[PDB]
């Protein structure tokens, strides 16, 4: 066994605490997914791997309702589930997705199913809705749009599949009449929802390699688009904005290598596999700062809350890092259970999800 | 275990105790020497004594794979002479010998195989450089292992004939005669033949072998 | 003796000399295969214990063409003949009957090697003489009658040792 | 120009004579003073050499060259889920073996296929590296390092499927996602060619029992984003 | 005198053949205002050069790609009304026009193109469809170069 685990050291300017504790008990475990609860209008919504949803209110986490998502319609009639879609919600449903290739439309407050359709290929990316059509994307190179009226699959297309390859297939970013997703080969296609149509896409990732099987070189993050201009991370590096208008780039940065990255709309902060937190220019791409402290820590998605920048780890530890360079605010003993998920900051609160720890939320 | 030393002292006394016949000693000597010196001045020297030490001191296979080593190594040496004949010999070695040669049981029906390599090999031997120092006795192993192969085959036809398969029998001794026409085991085989015939009711050709015999009553 | 013996298994030289089956008129043998088939040849070789298994010393431009050992291309090649005056008792208790130093020619005296093998004195006798064909003044012994253990004997292999042993001696020490 | 008398420094695999044969120079008289380079093209594409530099100072072409080291032997360490000896056998039918000489594009080769049955095995965290020792008489010894950290299997699913459970399905493949407490009958390493068996074990247990219109329209291996658990689908 | 200067799979660098390629186009850069700066560079850029043509050669000599003297005489013919030793220029033109043709061969085997794009362009301002193109073989043709150039096993030796 090889691995390195430094150790983040105990430096403190604020003593906040944990807000309150749900505790749904068992979440997600030893699996791999990209589930975040999804907060809106005061009332939090979060899910469980066997099928049981829960709508919370926020600010106290008082449970409003809770079902399970027992699978009925199987033989056995309560057959496991495995949910693995991200929370998302919108209008008057909320939409979740499961590893066994279904989705679920329920109608919030009300806490049964607004429809339930099939879906070709299993459900591993954060749903998105806009323009009345929701996009799915499946881990078999397909992207799908769905009318939130009731279902009306209106297209699968498949992008590819190079064999080997790793999960958390990208949520696409729509904007200016154009949802943008990303790509197990590197291809980020761009699709007009009208007809579904596939306009322009380029390769992003490099592998300058012997073979491709260690060669993973795929993106799956969700890219964002500030003005005619879009950014994404490949799993080997390129750092890339690239154009709205057809496949163009202005510049490139060979570091990358990050699965999910988060933009200030300034600057831009992305953590490397490496732990290697790093600061970017949207024009001159100059690295402003690093805080390495951490070795392959295995850390999640960043995202900014009171000034700083808000980290979580598998040994369950929540850390602060300051906008001034990167250092090392404060950090606290939250929970020994460990953590994967995105955390989510708005409304002046911030909800991070546990493997066992399930619903947790910050305090000042 | 052993000296990293000048190569001159360490092939000296290589030569010195192979002189002796301390053979356990000196393969492992001469293997080092060889994998540590692989380009010597005179290597060729180095694998012909390997060759030797390996047959006497018993280790046949390897010495057979040291031989296709050397033949393709330079197939123009002017000793391959020795390296064919050392080949043929192994073979042989390899054949024939346990407790039946203090038994004085006789080997001839047995498995050929390694018979039938070693007789090519002594043929090819012969028959490519008639001029060296290993012909006679060559000749005399090609006699013997002729012989042999002859009374083999003779034995099975016989054990055909004790059964009554009386068309097998036909067809090896049509082959010992057309292969070994020179030889005691068909001369004692063609009465096999004139038996087959007899009881395979087509004596049309019974009589005709048994004009053989009319040639060979002395 | 367990030295320079093929295996003991030399009961194959009284086997039975083939002999030619006769056809008669009126039909005709099948034609032989061949595969299997053995040409006359000569003979005046030991067989038996009295043939020789030693492996024959390769000489070592390291020349290597039997009754000569002309190897060669130095500069001060004339030098070579004091050289082999050293070789000769100084060295190892040898002598050259009549070796003139310019003329670097030599007649080797009856020598004695005891190399084991049950190999008694062999007395081998040479002409010493440094020629300078296609290169510099060049090395060559010619060797001659050899004793060993019997009075006389030309077998080639006892030959090629005899000449080897100083071709060796000449070789490693220069 | 025109030369006499032509040397190499070469004595491993370089016969004067057998030198002369590989440079159609002719090696006297005029030359055109260009088409040595091709010559020494032809004499470097024979592929027995490394490096060679003309030496015109005087009048003899006195050639130094410098041909393949010979490897002195395989040594190596690391390894432990594969027994040493398949390892030494792979190096040798590969075409490097104890005795002869060097080819570094087979160094890449063999770097670069071990990796990919290490991958086979399942051991991502594998990294073979060489490490050349140059020895006298123009000797090279080759040194392997191992460092495989650990390897995963933790998902099977068999979406698509509507009429059987998963579990039933999990009883019949080679190879098994977990397995319970009370039993030690199985491991949980991934082997590409169990996972062919596999499907081939689930496309008879479907068409035997009558459905014909079936096939495998995709399957998809899965890596998490840490080289420790591959998921099957 | 004469040397070699590094390998990169089975292809060989001289000293000879570089240094007379380099009194070639330094006479014509004199003219040419191309700043060449000191040997470091120097020989890094003349370096990188010679290993992508000849890998390019070998690579192209293992998938068999040939050209006969006809097209070689086409090519001489062109270039005399376009425009050492004759047989020597036209050796050199040959191989490096055989680069060039695999190259394009390459490159057409990796290139894509979708009839998707061109309506948004042509609206935004046929000639830009080959401006497309050329973007494109420009674009390939970078990424092919570098991802050739430390995959391929190459080995400096001065």
């Amino acid at each position: 066994v090889v691995k390195m685990s430094p150790l983040p050291t105990v430096e403190n300017q604020f003593t906040p605490t944990t807000a309150w504790s749900t505790s749904v008990g068992s979440g997600i475990g030893n699996f791999y997914s990209n589930l975040h609860p999804a907060l809106a209008d005061n009332v939090v919504y979060a899910a469980d791997r066997a099928g049981l949803v829960k709508a919370l209110n926020a600010d106290d986490g008082k449970e409003i309702w809770s079902v399970s998502l027992a699978e009925k319609d199987g033989w056995f009639s309560k057959e496991p589930a495995l949910l693995s879609g991200g929370v998302t919600v919108s209008g008057g449903h909320v939409y979740i997705g499961s590893e066994k290739a279904q989705v679920y439309a329920l109608n919030t407050s009300d806490g049964t199913v607004a429809w339930q359709t099939k879906v070709a290929g299993e459900a591993l990316s954060r749903p998105v809705v806009s323009d009345g059509l929701v996009l799915i994307h499946t881990s078999n190179g397909q992207l799908q749009a769905l009318n939130e009226a009731d279902g009306a699959v209106k297209w699968t297309v498949n992008l590819d599949m190079p064999s080997l390859s790793l999960r958390g297939e990208s949520a696409p970013t729509t904007a200016f009449g154009a949802a943008v997703v990303g790509g197990d080969n590197g291809r980020v296609s761009a699709v007009l929802m009208e007809q579904g149509q596939m306009i322009w896409q380029q390769r992003i990732s490099q592998a300058t390699g012997s073979t491709e099987i260690d060669r993973l070189s795929d993106v799956d993050t969700t890219p964002v688009v500030v003005n005619g201009v879009v950014f994404a991370l490949a799993y080997n590096g390129n750092l890339t904005a690239l154009d709205l208008r057809s496949g163009q780039i202005m510049w490139k940065r060979e570091l990358g290598s990050v699965n999910d990255f988060i933009v200030d709309g300034n600057r831009i902060y992305l953590v490397d596999q490496n732990d290697r937190v790093m600061a970017l220019t949207i024009d001159g791409g100059v690295t402003l700062w690093t805080q390495s402290d951490l070795l392959h820590r295995l850390l999640t998605s960043p995202v900014l809350y009171n000034g700083n920048l808000v980290v979580g780890d598998s040994e369950g530890y929540l850390h602060w890092i300051n906008v001034e360079d990167g250092r090392f605010v404060a950090q606290q003993k939250v929970d020994s259970s460990g953590f994967q998920t995105e955390p989510v900051a708005a409304d002046g609160k911030l909800l991070i999800q546990a493997k066992d720890g399930t619903v947790y939320s910050i305090t000042r | 275990e052993v000296p990293d030393n000048p190569p001159n002292e360490i092939y000296a006394t290589a030569q010195q105790k192979l002189q002796d016949g301390n053979w356990r000693q000196a393969i492992t000597q001469l293997e080092a020497l060889d994998n540590r010196y692989p380009f010597g001045p005179y290597s060729q020297q180095v694998q012909l004594d390997l060759i030797y030490a390996y047959y006497k001191n018993a280790d046949l296979p390897l010495a057979q794979a040291a031989i296709d080593r050397f033949i393709r190594l330079n197939p123009t040496h002017p000793n391959i002479d020795y390296v064919m004949y050392m080949r043929g010999l192994t073979n042989m070695a390899l054949d024939d010998s346990a407790l039946q040669g203090f038994f004085g049981v006789d080997r001839s029906d047995r498995d050929p195989q390694h018979a039938r390599a070693a007789f090519s090999d002594f043929s090819k031997l012969v028959r490519g450089y008639p001029n060296s120092q290993y012909t006679t006795d060559a000749t005399k192993r090609l006699v013997f292992l002729k012989d042999r192969l002859a009374k083999y085959e003779y034995s099975v036809a016989e054990y055909y004939t004790e059964r009554g398969a009386w068309v097998a029998v036909v067809n090896r001794v049509e082959g010992m005669l057309r292969d070994y026409p020179d030889t005691q085991a068909t001369r004692d085989a063609l009465p096999l033949m004139e038996n087959a015939y007899r009881q395979m009711q087509m004596n049309a050709q019974a009589e005709k072998v048994a004009k053989i015999i009319a040639a060979n009553s002395s | 003796r367990y030295k320079r013996q093929v295996s003991g298994d030399e009961a194959y030289l009284e086997a039975a000399p083939l002999a030619e089956l006769h056809a008669p008129a009126g039909m005709i043998l099948p034609v032989t295969s061949g595969d299997y088939a053995i040409p006359v040849t000569n003979g005046s070789g030991a067989v038996g214990k009295a043939l020789d298994i030693r492996p024959p010393a390769q000489p070592l431009r390291t020349q290597f063409t039997g009754d000569t050992a002309s190897l060669l291309e130095n500069g001060r090649g004339n030098t070579l003949w004091p050289q082999v005056v050293s070789v000769l008792a100084q060295k190892n208790y040898t002598i050259t009957q009549r070796d003139d130093a310019g003329q670097t020619l030599t007649t080797d005296w009856v020598q004695w090697n005891r190399l084991d093998e049950d190999e008694q004195y062999r007395g081998r006798y040479q002409i010493s003489v440094k020629p300078q064909g296609y290169q510099q003044a060049v090395t060559v012994k010619l060797l001659n009658l050899e004793q060993a253990g019997k009075p006389v004997a030309d077998a080639a292999s006892m030959q090629r040792y005899s000449t080897e042993m100083m071709n060796v001696i000449s070789a490693g020490l220069d | 120009f025109v030369v006499k008398d032509i040397h190499f420094e070469g004595l491993q695999r370089v016969a004067v004579g057998a030198a002369l044969l590989s440079m159609p120079v002719r090696t006297g008289d005029t030359v055109n003073d260009e088409d040595i380079s091709n010559t020494i093209r032809a004499l470097f594409a024979t592929g027995n050499f490394e490096d060679v530099r003309v030496l015109r100072d005087g009048d003899t072409l006195l050639v130094q060259v410098k041909e393949r080291p010979t490897i002195a032997s395989i040594t190596f360490s690391g390894n432990k889920s594969v027994k040493d000896d398949m390892l030494k056998q792979n190096l040798e039918a590969s075409g490097v073996r104890v005795g002869e000489s060097l080819d570094r594009t087979t160094i890449a080769d063999i770097e670069k296929g071990l990796e990919d049955f290490y991958y086979s095995v399942g051991k991502y965290s594998a990294s073979v590296k060489a490490v050349v020792t140059p020895l006298p008489r123009n000797r090279v010894d080759l040194k392997l390092v191992f460092q495989e950290g650990v390897s995963a299997i933790q998902q099977i699913n068999i979406v698509g499927n509507h009429a059987f459970t998963t579990d039933e399905l999990i009883s019949h493949f080679q190879l098994r996602d977990e397995v319970p407490w009370w039993n030690v009958v199985g491991d949980r390493k991934y082997q590409k060619q169990k996972l062919a068996g596999d499907l081939e074990t689930l496309r008879s247990y479907y068409l035997d029992r009558g459905y014909a219109r079936f096939n495998i329209d995709s399957t998809q291996v899965s890596l998490t984003p840490d080289k420790k658990g591959i998921y099957v689908t | 005198v004469d040397c070699v200067a590094a390998v990169v799979n089975n292809g060989v660098v001289l000293e000879s053949d570089v240094d007379g390629l380099m009194q070639s186009v330094k006479l014509n850069a004199a003219q040419a205002r191309q700043q060449l700066p000191d040997d470091a560079t120097l020989r890094h850029q003349i370096m990188e050069r010679l290993i992508m043509d000849q890998i390019i050669l070998q690579m192209g000599q293992k998938m068999g790609v040939k050209i006969s003297d006809e097209q070689l005489d086409q090519a001489i013919a062109n270039i005399a009304k376009q425009n050492l030793n004759y047989n020597t220029y036209r050796n050199q033109i040959r191989k490096e026009m055989i680069i060039s043709e695999v190259r394009n061969n390459e490159v057409r085997r990796r290139i894509t193109i979708l009839p998707q794009e061109v309506e948004s362009l042509a609206q935004q301002v046929d000639r830009a469809y080959r401006m497309l193109m050329n973007r494109k073989f420009s674009e390939e043709a970078a990424s092919w170069m570098q991802e050739q150039r430390a995959s391929a096993y190459v080995k400096i030796l001065s």
